RNA sequence: AUAUUGGCGAGAGACCGAUAGCGAACAAGUACAGUGAUGGAAAGAUGAAAAGAACUUUGAAAAGAGAGUGAAAAAGUACGUGAAAUUGUUGAAAGGGAAGGGCAUUUGAUCAGACAUGG
RNA sequence: GUCGAAUUUGGGUAUAGGGGCGAAAGACUAAUCGAACCAUCUAGUAGCUGGUUCCUGCCGAAGUUUCCCUCAGGAUAGCAG
RNA sequence: AGAACUGGCGAUGCGGGAUGAACCGAACGUAGAGUUAAGGUGCCGGAAUACACGCUCAUCAGACACCACAAAAGGUGUUAG
RNA sequence: GCCCUGAAAAUGGAUGGCGCUCAAGCGUGUUACCUAUACUCUACCGUCAGGGUUGAUAUGAUGCCCUGACGAGUAGGCAGGCGUGGAGGUCAGUGACGAAGCCUAGACCGUAAGGUCGGGUCGAACGGCCUCUAGUGCAGAUCUUGGUGGUAGUAGCAAAUAUUCAAAUGAGAACUUUGAAGACUGAAGUGGGGAAAGGUUCCACGUCAACAGCAGUUGGACGUGGGUUAGUCGAUCCUAAGA
RNA sequence: GUGAACAGCCUCUAGUUGAUAGAAUAAUGUAGAUAAGGGAAGUCGGCAAAAUAGAUCCGUAACUUCGGGAUAAGGAUUGGC
RNA sequence: AGAACUGGUACGGACAAGGGGAAUCUGACUGUCUAAUUAAAACAUAGCAUUGCGAUGGUCAGAAAGUGAUGUUGACGCAAU
RNA sequence: CUAUCUAGCGAAACCACAGCCAAGGGAACGGGCUUGGCAGAAUCAGCGGGGAAAGAAGACCCUGUUGAGCUUGACUCUAGU
RNA sequence: GCGUUGGAUUGUUCACCCACUAAUAGGGAACGUGAGCUGGGUUUAGACCGUCGUGAGACAGGUUAGUUUUACCCUACUGAU
RNA sequence: UUGGCGGAAAGGCCUUGGGUGCUUGCUGGCGAAUUGCAAUGUCAUUUUGCGUGGGGAUAAAUCAUUUGUAUACGACUUAGA
């Protein structure tokens, strides 16, 4: 409990967390932000399509010299990419969200993601060798991710 | 600080940026003076190049060493179907240029123009010039209305052809469309015989003639991005240059401190606009004719068609313009034949040609043989036939 | 009777308060470096009490979501408070080769000072 | 380049810092050499370089004299509080 | 580069000289009203495209102290003597 | 006198710019007009000076009151104050019904150093006044120690010929194991042993958080165990340079 | 096996197939090649490249410390059966 | 070693493998050094020459010594250039 | 084989604040100031004009009442003899 | 507006010859141009000589050998969305 | 509503014929206050979301796939019911 700002109705919505996880910080955030606000089955069938190289991922804030791609067009962008390793994780919070929506019997296709934010973990520190015998950091990036689904409200 | 020799600038300023055209149909951007005082007719022709071959002649040239001699020379062959007319448009002027008031079409327009309009033919529900065409139905009035303004107003009249690219080899199934200024006299008859025009097609021979020079308008071949030493013909620097050599060594001096728009750098070439001028009509030919290829003097039955066909486009099989020399753009590409912005008296361009043999052997290889009769003749009896 | 930055036993301070005070408040002359003589750190604080999260559910798992404990989890053995740089998300705003500042006022937002006179 | 000897090389042993060792380059003596490494004397001295931490109120300079191994410094008088 | 007297800059903003340590004006608590300085008043820009007598036409005119240079020598250009 | 010739330099360019020709040019005259932190008059702050006034009569005599003049400032001198750790004294000061601390384009006082209040967060101590005392106030010192950015998902992860098909296992297989194929080291070895050196890396079982600059189910890694058998192989004895 | 050979090249035994990977094939590179005609005109300088090369048989100058110079130079030859 | 036959005249077919000549400066040669900018014409060298010394000695070591190198030596030697 | 584009992985240098020019003046060569030219999101590969780019408180020079290595009939000594 | 060259000797700029040619003008851009090259000359440390000096060393005298670092950022420029 | 004219950016202009409101050309009948002695007292035109009733009309572009006249990546150019 306690996640970043919400303003949504906390009983229809339900909410999935990861901590500490090692995927890039800079690249999970772009791709956060690609399904936020999106409702959660064209999330969930978006990201599957992004794995399969079918659409991708707009890099809007982490992405200079960054390749360009046709795929970006859709969102308006000539600068997009496939981050595997992440839409994998943010699959595995979005699925677990959904299981915690059952449980509380909210209508699954009622449901768009409301809240998701990548914000950076606790760094994780390896060693580089370099020329004239020095030696330099080689450091993960980790994430810890958060994200909330909720009842979209009717006329 | 004062360069230690004097050398004359690598390339030409006048060709900038060396960027990729707009188009890959490079635009016609003059059209001869007009001569009212002749009937209407069609200053530039669309085609597409096809390939080259070799001609035979004698040169009619005196006080030169090769007079009444012969001579042998490039020519290129462009594939030259009929055009369709489809469209008028008028132009006004005005303190601001030549400006378009209103173009009036024809009532049926053929599939190969209307996918022009399209970027997903198989798909669409072709709907291109379906209201258009209902503005036939009243007895006239819009389109006789239309026709009527540009009468009125109306400074200079192009109209609006294609290509039947369908008559070609290409698999491009999209056709070709231009506007091209109607130079023959009075803007009522340049309008009319627009009108009498629509839907009719239009053949090359009521445009050129032979021995006409006329001048090629076409998108260059591309070539992707090119360093310095190609792109410009920059010198190459020694073999002992570190960090490589097809370089310029200095890009600047130090004021102004800035690199200059004049020094070579590495960037596109090819797919650039030229219009070319100067090229002599070696052969008008007709594609019903079977002896296309064939000359008073060679008088075998041979149509122009290399044998084995031209290679990487095929056979010609329409009316061809032919031309003495090259031409820019490549086999396949679009071109337009334009006519001459002036009238040349050179002796050069006032010379009547007539060829006494055209090259016929494969072009995709060393060939030895001009027709599939000749190779028999001379080869005699192989395993295979009989 | 005098000396006494060592040793043993004690009583103290207008001394320092974890980058301070001895190098060391801790398994510190440790870990580590160097052939060697030598060089030599960082590092204290859940809560009164482990009551250190039974059980359910999602997950390969780590974990998440519930539940539960607790005065508090805005205390979860990453633990008291938890600043700044720097960061994510949300909200508002501006942005034709920097941004920031001064005097002035438009516009928007926000905040006031009143206080009492017969019914 | 040399490549069967003024050859190459293991281990053992000896030479120690104004000392060694040098077919001699001031070379080499543990990434150190025209004097190694370690600790202490040592917070070495510096007319030279850098920096020197709150506010407001009042007054307010000098780059000149004389003397100095004085000339990027002092003393002396002047100006200032 | 070096002296004399004074005034400045340095230590000092302000108004003018587009700009600018040193020129011109004028030295400074916080403000209101008025008036000026030096400098300006076609438009940029506050302020007469004011008034008056001349002079000047440059196929390289000219336009304001310090100040951002010009000479000898020539002209049947035009002016007045 | 004005004008013309005399009058040649390097990026494109400067009466400040536009542009101006009975001028918006040159000489001269006359009025009006614009405008400085200057001058004039007034309010207020301070500084200095002069003067009055506890004579009995509530609350500051280093006070109250009256009057005139004055205000630039580096180096630098003096003054009056703001703020911090601790000390004596005092408010029988504030506080678990919330101390201190922190956050807050919320409020109020002060020319300022600063002080005060609300709200939020927090959890155990703290403050005003008269004094005493200093290890007492940072932006800088290529300052010290720590922590963090832009750079940037960038430079890169290209030497040593080379990999491929399938099955098995597994949550998961380009990378594990088995099979097949294709190749390499080519006995001057990428084979089989040792010396120095390491010290358990050897072998088995389990096993992936970290490490192996992709991965990992694999390992020289992690956990738990097992393992080195001598009259004859060495040391041990001998002597060498030398100690 | 080839061959003068412990060379190079290919093989058997044994051992590897481990040194991120996928898709493209712009410039510019790094490493490897080739160029018509000319032939050092390039450049401080033939730097870099190129040309020669094994063996058999012929032949071999000046000079010389009589040992050399000398593979001097210059030529022919070379498979298979 | 010889001969015949044979081929797109090729045949050390890959691999392997000296370019040559005429001179000038310079060091005789082989050898050596500036580990990491100098490999050289610098150092060495054999050869030549000079110097000191017969041991109660020459040259050198040590604070001193019943101390030490040459010296297990003796001028065809040791030491110094 | 790189560069390039993709998945995974992921440094460093440097950074007052920044980043379009012409002229002017100015510590006498401006990204900023003054006057003009101008000026439109977000970007990719290349590039070597400029950032008087970046790498060690300038190698050269001078100053300092700062050194050290080395030499000598400088000054003052000393092992030895 | 447009051209203003090919060579021999020299590190050279310069100079000087040969030769072609329409002509072989002169200059600027941090004496343009080294994260563009080269490294021949100058100007560290090796070394030979001549002059100078008792010497260490010196020479605006000759001679030989002597490591040329970084762009991935901004801007400019080329091209590309 | 009858005719016409206007393409420089015409997008407006002139005209014919009636209908309808007003008519301050002129003569009457009413009304206005207290909004308290000024202060807020005439509504303009842009977009944009919605609301009703009528007329109307009934597509493409992008990704992916594909061509190679194109290409570093994007981009370009082709093809697919
Ligand atoms: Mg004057």
């Amino acid at each position: 409990a306690r996640y970043g700002a919400t303003s949504t109705n906390p009983a229809k919505s339900a909410s999935a967390r990861g901590s500490y996880l090692r995927v890039s910080f800079k690249n999970t955030r772009e791709t956060a932000q690609a399904i936020n606000g999106w409702e959660l089955t064209k999330a969930q069938k978006y990201l599957e399509q992004v794995l399969d190289h079918q659409r991708a991922i707009p890099f809007r804030r982490f992405n200079s010299s960054i390749g360009r791609t046709a795929q970006g067009k859709e969102f308006g962008v000539t600068k997009a990419r496939w981050p595997a390793k992440s839409v994998k994780f943010v699959q595995g919070l979005l699925q677990n969200a959904a299981a915690n929506a059952e449980a509380k019997g909210l209508d699954a296709t009622k449901l768009y993601v409301s809240h998701i934010q990548v914000n950076q973990a606790p760094k994780q520190r390896r060693r580089t060798y370099r020329a004239h015998g020095r030696i330099n950091k080689y450091e993960s990036s980790p994430s810890h991710i958060e994200l909330v689904v909720t009842e979209k409200e009717e006329a | 600080s004062h360069r230690k020799y004097e050398a004359p600038r690598h390339g030409h300023l006048g060709f900038l940026p060396r960027k990729r055209a707009a188009s890959i149909r490079a635009r016609v951007k003059a059209f001869p003076k007009d001569d009212r005082s002749k009937p209407v007719a069609l200053t530039s022709f669309l085609g597409y190049k096809a390939g080259m071959t070799t001609i035979v002649r004698d040169l009619d040239r005196p006080g030169s060493k090769f007079h009444k001699r012969e001579v042998v020379e490039a020519v290129t062959v462009v594939d030259t179907p009929p055009v369709v007319v489809v469209g008028v448009v008028g132009y006004v002027e005005t303190p601001r240029g030549l400006r378009s008031l209103t173009t009036v079409w024809a009532e049926h327009l053929s599939d190969e123009v209307k996918r022009r309009f399209y970027k997903n033919w198989y798909k669409s529900k072709k709907k291109a010039f379906t209201k258009y065409s209902a503005k036939y139905a009243q007895d006239g009035a819009g389109i006789e209305r239309e026709l009527a303004r540009i009468k009125k107003y109306a400074s200079v009249v192009r109209v609006l052809v294609h290509t039947q690219i369908r008559k070609t080899p290409l698999a491009q199934k999209k056709a070709h469309l231009a506007e091209i200024q109607l130079n023959g006299g009075s803007i009522s008859e340049k309008v009319d015989w627009a009108r009498e025009h629509f839907e009719k097609t239009v053949a090359v021979d009521s445009v050129f003639e032979q021995n006409e020079m006329i001048d090629a308008i076409a998108v260059t071949k591309g070539h992707g991005f090119e360093g310095v030493t190609h792109r410009w013909g920059t010198k190459k620097l020694p073999r002992k240059t570190h960090r490589g050599l097809r370089k310029v060594a200095c890009i600047g001096a130090w004021h102004p401190a800035h690199v200059m728009w004049s020094v070579a750098r590495a960037g596109q070439r090819g797919y650039h606009s030229r219009t070319s001028i100067n090229h002599k009509i070696y052969r008008v030919g007709k594609g019903d004719d079977e002896a296309n290829g064939a000359t008073s003097f060679d008088r075998t039955k041979k149509t122009i068609t290399p044998m084995g066909g031209f290679v990487h486009y095929g056979e010609i099989k329409n009316d061809f313009i032919m031309v003495k020399g090259c031409i820019p753009g490549n086999r396949k590409r679009i071109v337009t034949l334009r006519k001459s912005l002036y009238t040349n008296t050179s002796r050069k361009a006032l010379e009547e040609v007539s060829l006494k043999w055209i090259d016929t052997a494969s072009k995709f290889g060393k060939g030895r043989f001009q027709t599939p009769a000749e190779k028999h003749a001379f080869m005699g009896t192989l395993k295979k036939d009989l």
